[PDB]
């Protein structure tokens, strides 16, 4: 019932995450690779993330909105098939702003995995 | 790390989005697991030099 | 005006006798009729597949002496000898039926088997352990 | 590490329908090579779709390769545990080598009568998408559209 809104993609290196919200906090859906029906290591491939956003996709675009500021996050591998999921879908893409958390030399990262 | 799509293309947008999430990415996958200061020291002055040498050769 | 032509394959001669005719061409093999001759396995249109796309309809009498070889070999090299026997009226087919590679001899030949070898080219079995 | 491709020979024109997949199912069904024996069968075959299809053999025969005939190829590949398969398109002589290579052993395995009928009546059933070639292909479909993820991945 709204017309514009943002679009969260979390794109974790394991899995990821899409959800659509309203401009100011209050998500309106969501949706995720385990969702999807995905399981295990296949989580965190491209394709699954490109289903999870075309199914968020459709879902908002039949309650009706417009404009999507896509705010991207994480550093996963499929970061761009949710992209040009939603473009396909044909949403209007306002903006691609990237909001993954970084830090100023702050809290000890984990060991190495060797 | 705004970039406005511009309403004109996309794939502009795209573009340019790939280049901000390279040197994001950058950051992001430093910051993932910790190596001591002297072993920090050793990557940044090895990524410098890398760069150094490729820009001295492609200049 | 009669042609000659002959033909081989597999270690199978042919020759071929074209007599120019007009009351269907007849042809024979050997003195007997191909569907006897041949076991009529649809060979026949191997040795008229250059005398069916030209024409056959001149309506050459055939006469055919083949010694030799199975039947296979035996309707290759007549088919070999029709052609070559062609070769001498109107030598106009010639580059037709090179263009569809019918006037070359086929030069396939069985091989000899090799000793240590269970024939030509197979191999005894290999075991390792 | 071959670095070459391998040569194609004709694959001739049938001498009765005048359609080269003809010739290419007789070779298929060949066996001791006895190319008599494979033509009485397959126009054996091809006479008793007649007698019962009441329709042209060759067209009956085009419409069970057709529809037999699949779309995605699963090739295996190893890395660490077991194999994660990956669909790639087939070329069209493939595609209509295996289609034909799946007629043979399935009709070779039936239940019935002489193997004139035995592959008459395959041909019939896989010209209604109704066999066992054509659970074949249904079986390779649904495991490559399953496995869709890898198919970006090859080599
Ligand atoms: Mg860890
Ligand atoms: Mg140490
Ligand atoms: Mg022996
Ligand atoms: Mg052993």
């Amino acid at each position: 019932n709204v017309s514009s809104g943002i679009i969260h993609v979390s794109c974790s290196p394991n899995n990821t995450i899409v959800s659509a919200s309203d401009p100011g906090g209050n998500v309106l859906c969501w949706a995720s690779s385990g969702t999807m029906g995905f399981k295990g290591s296949r989580k965190k491939t491209p394709y699954s993330a490109g289903i999870a956003a075309d199914k968020v996709a459709k879902t908002v675009k039949e309650m009706g909105m417009a404009t999507v500021k896509l705010f991207v996050k994480g550093t996963g591998r499929g970061k761009d098939t949710a992209i040009r999921s939603f473009a396909n879908a044909g949403l209007s893409i306002t903006e691609i702003n990237e909001k993954t958390p970084i830090p100023h030399n702050g809290c000890k990262p984990p060991k190495r995995p060797r | 790390p705004k970039i406005e799509v511009k309403n004109d293309d996309l794939e502009l947008a795209l573009k340019k989005f790939k280049r901000v999430s390279l040197e994001i990415r950058r950051l992001a996958q430093r910051h993932e697991y910790h190596l001591r200061k002297g072993m920090r020291l050793r990557e940044k002055r090895k990524i410098a030099q890398k760069k150094r040498r490729k820009f001295r050769n492609m200049v | 005006q009669s042609y000659y032509g002959l033909g081989r394959r597999k270690s199978s001669s042919a020759k071929v006798y074209l007599t120019p005719t007009q009351d269907k061409g007849k042809i024979t093999v050997n003195r007997r009729d191909p569907s006897e001759y041949f076991p009529n396995k649809l060979v026949i249109q191997d040795m008229e597949q250059p005398l069916d796309l030209t024409d056959l309809k001149k309506n050459f009498d055939i006469n055919v002496v083949v010694k030799g070889g199975g039947f296979t070999g035996q309707a290759g090299a007549i088919r070999l000898g029709i052609v070559r026997a062609l070769l001498q009226f109107n030598p106009e087919l010639k580059k037709i039926l090179k263009s569809k590679k019918l006037t070359t001899r086929d030069k396939r030949v069985k091989e000899r088997k090799k000793f240590g070898l269970y024939g030509a080219r197979r191999a005894p079995q290999f075991t390792k352990r | 590490m071959r670095k070459n491709r391998a040569p194609k020979r004709t694959v001739l024109p049938d001498p009765v329908f005048n359609n080269t997949l003809v010739t290419r199912i007789i070779n298929v069904i060949m066996e001791d090579g006895k190319k008599g024996l494979a033509q009485r069968i397959l126009y054996g075959a091809f006479d008793l779709i007649e007698q019962r299809t009441k329709e042209k053999p060759l067209t009956v025969f085009e419409r069970a390769v057709g529809n037999v005939m699949p779309r995605l190829e699963l090739r295996v590949r190893r890395i660490a545990g077991s194999n994660y398969q990956v669909p790639t398109e087939v070329p069209q002589d493939r595609k209509i080598a295996l289609a034909l290579r799946w007629i043979a052993m399935f009709a070779r395995k039936r239940h019935e009568k002489t193997m004139l009928e035995k592959i008459a009546n395959e041909i019939i059933d896989a010209s209604n998408n109704t066999g066992a070639a054509i659970k074949k292909k249904d079986d390779t479909h649904k495991m490559a559209e399953a496995n869709k993820a890898f198919a970006h991945m090859r080599w």
